[PDB]
């Protein structure tokens, strides 16, 4: 069975500010297939009550979906997105980059 | 407004 | 200006963890307005956009009942697929549609579109015609021999040039004030330090709707395609849309390097570069 690897991003909706309330998003896209796992963690723990976008997908039939949740950014505070699927040995951490 | 068609494969 | 309707559905099986589950969402350009789950408590076609919610009762019991026949329908199509590609019933698998139209900005009909995947590979489209059928396999022809038996593209044609076409206009004209928007992309050029040699200039486009924009950079005017890393286009969570393009820089070049911007929400193709 064919399978597609997500690409993914884990970036804010507004330019991060220390003290600011924002969005922390993770965006998971190119596929394939739909299950996914996907956490927002604060300093290496897993947020609670973290939404999601309803599946859809690309004209190339590959799924995308948007994971997101409140956050105030700090100096020291630490996050990122954790991402399991069929295509990954072991689940996947991208950090969140405030220049990204 | 949605396709209220239907048709098996 | 162009605009489109699409809705989108997926059946996912899940053998031994109940019946699949089938999610679908309606969207005009990139404007999310109608989603049904099949997992959700209480199923039924939920609004998505503040232009939707003014339709009546009656609008949401009908489209309500087409999402919960195509979810048993799907049901159905699944075991099939199963018989056709001569597979297990261990599984999961999953089927794919979408369909809806294109209009241009007099509001007449572009293109219409009803296309299936199953396990994330085409298997049968309606062709641009809205009259013959792209089968992918000999799994798909077999549907085609029915659907052209039971004259079914003569009923999608129907729809998409009729019903498909003047909702969306009603829609576009309902939603005016969001949907015939454009927001301009807000862009800047930042400056990332790699090394003592080199350094990322990273052009952003943020807040822009609908997603549709070019980004690029050039050197001495000379478009840098392969040395640019372009991230797909994402969504900021409040309807617009987010995007860079990076180039690495040797140290003391910033200034041969262009971000070149286009989007419908800007009248003119913007330039920009880094300032220190």
């Amino acid at each position: 069975m064919i399978q597609r690897t997500p690409k993914i991003q884990v970036y804010s909706r507004h330019p991060a500010e220390n003290g600011k309330s924002n969005f922390l998003n993770c965006y998971v896209s190119g596929f394939h297939p739909s299950d996914i796992e996907v956490d927002l963690l604060k300093n290496g723990e897993r947020i609670e009550k973290v939404e999601h976008s309803d599946l859809s997908f690309s004209k190339d039939w590959s799924f995308y979906l948007l994971y997101y949740t409140e956050f105030t950014p700090t100096e020291k505070d630490e996050y990122a997105c954790r991402v399991n699927h069929v295509t990954l040995s072991q689940p996947k951490i991208v950090k969140w980059d405030r220049d990204m | 407004r949605r396709l209220p068609i239907f048709s098996r494969l | 200006g162009s605009h489109s309707m699409r809705y989108f559905h997926t059946s996912v099986s899940r053998p031994g963890r109940g019946e699949p589950r089938f999610i679908t969402v309606g969207y005009v350009d990139d404007t999310l307005f109608v989603r049904f789950d099949s997992d959700a408590a209480s199923p039924r076609e939920e609004p998505r956009a503040p232009w939707i919610e003014q339709e009546g009762p009656e609008y949401w019991d009908r489209e309500t009942q087409i999402c919960k026949a195509k979810a048993q329908t799907d049901r159905e199509d699944l075991r099939t697929l199963l018989r056709y590609y001569n597979q297990s019933e261990a599984g999961s698998h999953t089927l794919q549609n979408m369909y809806g139209c294109d209009v241009g900005p007099d509001g007449r009909l572009l293109r219409g579109y009803h296309q299936d995947a199953y396990d994330g590979k085409d298997y049968i489209a309606l062709n641009e015609d809205l009259s013959s059928w792209t089968a992918a396999d000999t799994a798909a022809q077999i549907t085609q021999r029915k659907w052209e038996a039971a004259r079914v593209a003569e009923q999608l044609r129907a729809y998409l040039e009729g019903e498909c076409v003047e909702w969306l206009r009603r829609y576009l004209e309902n939603g005016k004030e969001t949907l015939q928007r454009a927001d301009p992309p807000k862009t800047h050029v930042t400056h990332h330090p790699i090394s003592d040699h080199e350094a990322t200039l990273r052009c952003w486009a943020l807040g822009f709707y609908p997603a549709e924009i070019t980004l690029t950079w050039q050197r001495d005017g000379e478009d840098q395609t392969q040395d640019t890393e372009l991230v797909e286009t994402r969504p900021a969570g409040d309807r617009t849309f987010q995007k860079w393009a990076a180039v690495v820089v040797p140290s003391g070049e910033e200034q041969r390097y262009t971000c070149h911007v286009q989007h419908e929400g800007l009248p003119k193709p913007l330039t920009l570069r880094w300032e220190p």
